[PDB]
């Protein structure tokens, strides 16, 4: 069921992968908001280049 | 900025599609399936001892 | 009778205890603690005492009762507040003035002192009778005008003596029937093993909508009286509107609010609200408490009380179904009842099988929800009733993956799906239309085509435009709003109007506290016609912005359509809505030029 | 001529009526002075009220019999309870007059009719079929469903389930298959179709009233209740009793098929509810849990339910079997779906994601599988191109799912030409091939024509799975 | 003798069993159910029952045969099908004349009424005879023309009388051996306890490949006559079809196909298929059922019998090893044997080890797998047999960490780990190249250098480019094909070519049902040469994007090279492959001009 | 072990006592102590596994007044390849250090497939330095360990996040890890690399980095060995 990570299940691994999930989740949100900032600047650049 | 926005947008998309959605099943396995199963086995052994 | 032979925490092993069936409530100790026989071996039965066993002593008499856990059905049950095992939480506070519930208190579940007016039915002396036959009606209170009493479903025979009309207490031996020569007397009340459903003649197919009064619920995500329901019972989602609208506005002739192990202050809030909720129809001043009983449980009630809370609730609901009343439970936080089951299993040593929950959690939930359903009452006269279980689920950490919530989502047909985000934005009733599915939409066609023919396709159109706008918000996030086509902008504007003025219901103002089904249908027609006229006049005409600015008055009219007073009369409101639609059509015709 | 008469059940057996109930716990009740207890015997508990619950001896020890009561042990007493040891294992009274009778979960008619005037008292969980005497089921059964016929073909005798999750239309799909099933090349034994139709033995177990009456209604709407013997065991019926309902339906199916020669379906809906009942009765005895709390004998018990299906050497009958079952979390690795996938002849998978898009049937053809397809397709039965068309469709659907994921990750532009081709193929697939009206019937030949007209999206070169001979003969317009 | 005392499923406790021995066959019930003693609590002897235990009562006599579970080796053992207790099934269906197996049916394992032609061996009257010596041969069938009858081990002495050439049944005395004053007389058949392996003179090293006719299994993860191979894999992943292809196409002079715990149909179709399928080892088209013994014990057959089935099968294979036949026992699922052990142990309520399995599971699996191995047969004339146990492991949930798989690993030199994800997309034989391994590549180099000298180099190159593909896909599924260099692109394209055209094998089409070793080696050369030429052309300057369409005919020729019919003959197919190689080289030289 | 004790302590002989597949020993102990109905430990193994594995292990080491010594290298088939299995987890307690033979390195073809970071020798610190092997052994070992860990972390980041986010140190560490696993860990079955030429290879490997970046090396060892080439 779904894409496994083929990891060895133990409590240290659960904690490690929970922290890894938290890191990847905050990274997704952070890069998404960086992308919105850059695409805002990019749309400004596009309208100025059309002008 | 077009190249940078493409790279950042595809990184965020790759995160939300592959990375987070493979880390989540990894933890789902590690706790819900395996750790619960192992606790269940240990409780079976303890109940046999009690019997 | 039998004496205590062993005590270990709550379990108490009697002795010389021959004659106690399994699951038979036995009064334990000199204080008469109530415990149920959970396991019987030889002549000694492992009693599982409810209350704290801090005082039990070897040799303390345990006296049988010969009845499994039985609610005490009858008149006087309409208004009172009960704990898990039906101990009246008002009489306990009144006769034992202390704030606490004394150990082993045994106040009768129904008030014995009150004298009920009783008028006998068509069954004369000598008439053969059967289980469930209505042999008299009792004027309980002004909102339950005829609490039609009925013979217990497991009794039958020839009526030998019937009491004439008069005022009787619950111990007055109203009726005496004969079966096999063995006379048996019946009082105004009868008891029933809680864990077996009250039988019915035939369990029909529930196909009449449970008009909760909320616009989104009755319009998009309907529930059928007799059908089940699930609710996210997490804090702040807005469960209050659901519970109060079910108990205050819905067409249910009775309500059995049952709270399993809810936090003490939550039950305090509920027990302070319910006395001050009033019903505008069926008179003007009658509080809903005149027609609803509350099975309340703080989290420190005995674990068996919390585990039997929903069972006693459903048995009271089945009782009020057997009289022909479309009673509707509102089971608050069924997940706490699952917690009670988990504790009972673990303490009993029953092996956990899914995240700690017992093996029979799924079977118990399936059975308890199956005790729903519009049903033809037993015996004659043959009035039909219906029990609806609107059972909230509040998982341990909001995970919504533990087996209790999975089982409830699998079994409950409609899941109204409250949401926290929609509540923080103050968008009451905070229904998350994305996930709030409802599998009763199909069986309700037999009702819709009878008297609201266009309702199903209308809600399908409204839901599809709402989902299209939800999808297109992602496109608006990706690329600028201008990149959307005119039709897409129409969809977004109309769905914003929807979310702001059809789903979003004030609920506190007098105009939209109760949105009747006809007003909801007419608003649905108005909104969908607005989207359709905009869509057509743009697909064959001018740009969307020009029409929207040109027909902003029409949009304001359909938005203010929420304010039409339901008290103005169904005919007047329908005529007003027809006037609005006609003015709509002519205004779009004008602006089309 | 009268060889049957040799039954001679006229001998009467008085049955002991024990009062010596010693201990009761869970669904178990323990006797103490039984004389020569039989292992799998049947007892009729007579509760003090008068209710007669039917038990089944489940373990014996000297003079002790651990009777486990089907309807629950609530109300069982020690003093007044009497137990009537019947002496013989649980046997359903069987006749070919069942066809048309809506039974209870435990062989009691609830159609307001009489008890079955039984031809023979067949024993439930009957002995396994001699695998030498089996005949390989390879007569394809055209279920009509396109997602099932051309890919994952069912063969008459296959044990093929219908995996699903609660809320999915597995009931609708099973009803369609049953109303719609027929051999791809019918033998035409009765040219008028008098004896060409499949009998049905529906075995609702642990299912709500709505679905049971839906199956009753849907059998009525198709003239099937003249041929169907329901065994509904509703949700409120006792939970241990859901163990014997499959072994009642399969026993009556064995009678109607092997001892009567009628090709008969068999539906065991909510087989996950049977799994739950098995787990509950196991944890009642504290047997060693399997993967996720289910008993260790989960595999063997589920097999005993299933393996009672398939054709037989000298007999024209055949028990086609379609056990509906719900993965609780749509998790195919759960011990309910996983084991029943190990036993049964491959499964039809009803996916939630496809149904959320709104298509019907939601059959996810990729994780489904059918092991009797390999024999029941080819030249003699169906058309010569069936096997490679199915394989190519599988491969291109999988590549389409991969391309959809790749589009979600790296955007559409980075997709190669064949990736866009495969995504177009997947869209047209899920929209015009998997999709099918609840009543629409597609014979496997026109299903294959649709499959070819939907594979013609690709150029002839990149259809590697298709054999070159079949590719030359079929990929063209004719 | 002793009577029953408890019947708890497939476990029966019998009292009065004072002389019983652990693991001693003990008939049960009035119909003589077969069973083995496994514990002794005094005089009470816990016994498994190898037949459906329903219907046993306390007091049913239990006899003590005084001998462990014996399998009747000898002639007439090869073509037929056996239940797990070594009872023929054809004889059962002809005896009971009913499609079910009767409980307690006592059928002699080998047909006692077939007159086997017998030719006496080199030993004469007076010649010292030792355990395992071949004293005659019987024309069992066409394919097994000389079923060398050999003296049973644990028996020696001097021949006093021998039977001349002729034809005998299995009961007719054949020779009489004198040891001390005791003159034991032997016949065609001799029993043997399955629990103990048949002795061998010495166990050599397995160094001749078990050509299994499957392309990936032959090329990348070879198995050796005498090697122990496990095939773990989720349900519907190809374990049974791989086992059947290995049974009906490999180079192995005998087959024991032990189906402990599978659906009856995958054992009825073996009987349906094998007789219509032919071989060529003997030098003539003869049905393959002439050589394969089916030890069938389906899942719903009595669970205790699964262990007896696996042991009977391995002992039959080991017997045919004692004759020099390179038999290859094929266990269909060792996991169901482990399930039988788990169910029996849990029924005893004792030692729950990892995941409920018994503690001794590792020891039993290790001993069972070690019963394999190419060994010099006992006695004289000298001959070298081989048993190569191929056993699907069928882990629960598809998890490689499932304890039966983990125990099976570490004792099996080969591990063809199947992957469900590949089997979903019908990518046969669904082997997972990432995690599969074969410790037998180091010992096969002698055979390769003797026959196909550059096979190991090609295998290493193929696995190298496959691993490069796996890491490249890991990169691409997160980055995309843009960042890939050109050599990375060609590695990815060639690896996709391999995974779709070489590793894949339809397993049922006439062209890939049996890919002989020479065709597999030829396609390794073809695919690796394609990769080398493409890599060289990219290095020499031509960009692969332009090259792809220009040489697409060559890539399609490589892809269609798997359609070269194996029956066309080595000369024809090798000529076609040399033609393909020459066309490849010339077209890649031309296209890079 | 008792024959080894006789050989080493009572005959002053030098003995190296291999105990192959001690995971099977733990299995046998589990079988005995689960047929005894004992209280089981972490994974059904006997509770007393620690003591009846220490009694096996701790019969090693030199003794005062006797020239003998019992080295022992008990191979241990750790199951499912997780160190926290109670057999390897209860062996890591008793035995000072462990050589971790690692599967994914073997899949890449490296022999021996020894994974350094999980490998340890809790008394390696005293059999190194001056007067016994090369002077720089202790610091070179620490540096190789640290840069191998850095390289593996850089590889993990490169998988998760594109190569852009990797600093020059991370790219250098990836190159070092590749050359490490391919030329230093990799070793023929009969190679027999003496510790001095092993250290020379280690230095020729570490010289990838600038001298300012081998921070775990003491500056004296740096200035003395790094630039010799
Ligand atoms: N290499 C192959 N060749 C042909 N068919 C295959 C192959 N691998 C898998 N299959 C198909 O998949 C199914 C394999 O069944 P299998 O998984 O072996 O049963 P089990 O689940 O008992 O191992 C069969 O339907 C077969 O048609």
């Amino acid at each position: 069921s779904g894409n496994r990570e083929q990891v060895f299940p133990t409590r240290m691994t659960l904690g490690l992968m929970k922290t890894k999930l938290k890191g990847a989740n905050q990274g997704y949100s952070l890069l998404k908001r960086k992308s919105e900032a850059l695409t805002k600047r990019f749309r400004d650049i596009t309208k100025r280049i059309d002008d | 900025a077009f190249i940078i926005l493409d790279e950042v947008i595809k990184v965020t998309n790759r995160r939300v599609n592959a990375i987070e959605h493979v880390i989540i099943p990894r933890t789902e396995n590690t706790i819900a399936y395996i750790n619960s199963e192992l606790d269940e086995l240990d409780r079976e052994e303890f109940y046999r001892l009690k019997k | 009778y039998g004496a205590i032979y062993s005590v270990s925490g709550p379990v108490v092993i009697a002795e010389n205890m021959i004659g106690c069936a399994m699951y038979e409530l036995v009064k334990v100790g000199h204080d008469n603690l109530v415990g149920e026989v959970i396991r019987i071996d030889g002549d000694k039965a492992t009693i599982q005492v409810y209350e704290e066993t801090a005082g039990l002593t070897v040799g303390d008499p345990v006296l049988r009762t010969g009845k499994p856990l039985s609610v005490e059905l009858g008149p006087g049950l309409m208004e009172t507040i009960y704990d898990g095992i039906q101990r009246p939480l008002k009489a306990i506070k009144e006769e034992s003035q202390s704030i606490y519930i004394p150990r082993g208190i045994d106040t009768p579940a129904l008030d014995r002192t009150i004298k009920w007016q009783f008028t006998p039915g068509k069954f004369q002396v000598g008439d053969h009778i059967s289980g469930g036959d209505i042999y008299g009606s009792v004027f309980e209170n002004s909102l339950i005008s005829s609490h039609k009493i009925l013979l217990p479903p497991r009794s039958r025979g020839t009526i030998t003596w019937i009491a004439p009309a008069g005022e009787y207490t619950l111990d007055e031996k109203i009726l005496e029937v004969e079966f096999d020569g063995k006379k048996s007397d019946f009082t105004l009340y009868h008891t029933w093993p809680v864990r077996v459903p009250r039988p019915v003649t035939e369990k029909l197919s529930a196909d009449y909508p449970l008009l909760t009064g909320q616009r989104v619920l009755d319009a998009l995500f309907p529930c059928v009286q007799g059908g089940t329901t699930c609710i996210p019972g997490a804090f702040g989602c807005g469960k209050t509107v659901i519970s109060q609208s079910l108990s205050k506005y819905s067409n249910s002739d009775a309500i059995i609010y049952v709270g399993c192990g809810e936090r003490g202050n939550e039950m305090a809030e509920v027990l302070m609200e319910f006395p001050e909720l009033y019903t505008e129809m069926s008179g003007t001043k009658e509080p809903i408490m005149k027609r609803t009983t509350l099975v309340a449980n703080t989290s420190n009630m005995p674990v068996a009380a919390r585990e039997a809370s929903i069972y006693t609730g459903i048995t009271l609901a089945e009782y009020f179904r057997d009289q022909g009343k479309n009673v509707s439970m509102i089971a608050d936080s069924s997940s706490r009842w699952a917690e009670a089951l988990r504790e009972i299993s673990g303490r009993l040593g029953e092996m956990p099988a899914d995240q700690g929950f017992p093996a029979y959690l799924g079977a118990k939930l399936a059975s308890f929800y199956e005790r729903a359903g519009k049903a033809v009452a037993l015996g004659s006269p043959d009035r039909t009733g219906s029990v609806s279980i609107v059972a909230a689920v509040s998982p341990a950490g909001g995970d919504f993956s533990d087996p209790v919530t999975t089982a409830t989502l699998g079994i409950t047909q409609v899941f109204w799906g409250l949401d926290k985000k929609l509540a923080q934005r103050k968008h009451f009733p905070s229904i998350n239309t994305s996930v709030s599915y409802s599998k009763y939409t199909n069986v309700l066609n037999k009702f819709y085509d009878s008297n609201y023919p266009e309702f199903p396709v209308l809600r399908d159109r409204m839901k599809e435009i709402l989902s299209n706008a939800e999808e297109l918000e992602q496109v608006v996030q990706l690329v600028g709003k201008s990149a959307l086509s005119d039709s897409d902008k129409i969809t977004l504007d109309v769905a914003t109007l929807i979310k702001e003025d059809f789903l979003q219901q004030n609920g506190y103002s007098t105009y939209d506290a109760f949105c009747p089904i006809w007003k909801t249908f007419d608003m649905m027609r108005a909104f969908i016609s607005y989207h359709d006229e905009a869509q057509k006049a743009v697909a064959n005409g001018a740009n969307w912005s020009k029409l929207a600015d040109s027909t902003g008055d029409v949009k304001h009219a359909v938005s203010s359509s929420k304010f039409f007073e339901p008290s103005r009369g169904e005919k007047e409101v329908h005529g007003e809505f027809e006037k609005l639609l006609s003015t709509m059509q002519e205004r779009f015709a004008e602006s089309t030029d | 001529i009268n060889k049957k008469a040799v039954e001679q059940g006229f001998n009467v057996k008085p049955r002991l009526n024990y009062n010596t109930v010693s201990g009761v716990n869970g669904p178990l009740v323990i006797l103490e002075k039984v004389k020569f207890p039989r292992y799998n015997e049947i007892v009729n508990l007579t509760l003090p009220d008068g209710t007669v619950r039917q038990g089944q001896v489940l373990e014996i020890r000297g003079d002790r019999a651990i009777v486990q009561v089907f309807e629950g042990t609530s109300g069982i007493d020690v003093k007044k309870t009497t137990v009537e040891f019947t002496g013989e294992s649980l046997r359903i009274p069987v006749s070919e007059d069942m066809l048309g009778r809506i039974f209870d979960g435990s062989g009691r008619p609830i159609d307001n009719g009489p008890k079955v005037f039984a031809e023979d008292y067949l024993d439930i969980n009957g002995s396994p079929i001699n695998p030498y005497a089996r005949i390989y089921p390879e007569e394809m059964i055209s279920t009509g469903v396109s997602a099932i016929d051309t890919m994952n073909s069912i063969a008459r005798g296959q044990k093929i389930p219908i995996f699903s999750a609660s809320g999915l239309p597995h009931n609708e799909i099973a009803a369609q298959i049953c109303r719609q099933a027929g051999l791809v090349r019918p033998t035409k034994d009765v040219h008028d179709g008098h004896e060409e139709n499949f009998s049905i033995v529906f075995a609702a177990m642990g299912v709500n009233l709505e679905t049971a009456r839906f199956f009753k209604q849907d059998f009525e709407e198709n003239g099937s209740l003249e041929r169907t013997s329901l065994f509904l065991n509703l949700a409120n019926d006792p939970t241990i009793e859901r163990i014997i309902t499959p072994r009642l339906a399969l026993t009556t199916a064995e009678y109607l098929a092997y001892q009567t020669e009628r090709h008969v379906l068999t539906i065991l809906t909510d087989m996950s509810s049977y799994a739950d009942a098995l787990r509950e009765v196991s944890a009642a005895r504290e047997e060693v849990p399997g993967r996720r709390g289910y008993p260790g004998y989960m595999y063997t018990d589920l097999s005993t339910i299933y393996e009672r299906a398939g054709r037989v050497e000298g007999r024209n009958g055949s028990i086609t079997q379609i056990p509906i079952l719900t993965m609780p979390n749509d998790d195919i690795t759960h011990p309910i779906p996983d084991l029943t996938g190990y036993i049964t002849e491959g499964q039809i998978f009803v996916d939630r994601q496809l149904h959320n898009k709104g298509i019907y049937p939601p059959i996810n053809v990729l994780p489904s599988l059918s092991r009797l397809m390999k024999s029941a397709i080819g030249e003699g039965m169906t058309r010569k191109d069936h096997g490679d068309v199915s394989n190519q469709l599988y491969a291109k659907y999988a590549i389409g799912k991969d391309a959809a994921a790749m589009k979600a990750v790296v955007g559409e532009e980075a997709l190669s030409i064949e990736d866009k081709l495969s995504l177009e193929f997947l869209e047209k697939f899920e929209k015009t091939f998997i999709t099918q009206g609840a009543y629409e019937d597609r014979t496997v030949f026109e299903s294959l024509d649709q499959a070819w007209s939907l594979l013609r999206i690709y150029p002839k070169e990149m259809l590697n799975r298709i054999s070159p001979k079949i590719l030359d003969e079929f990929y063209d317009r004719a």
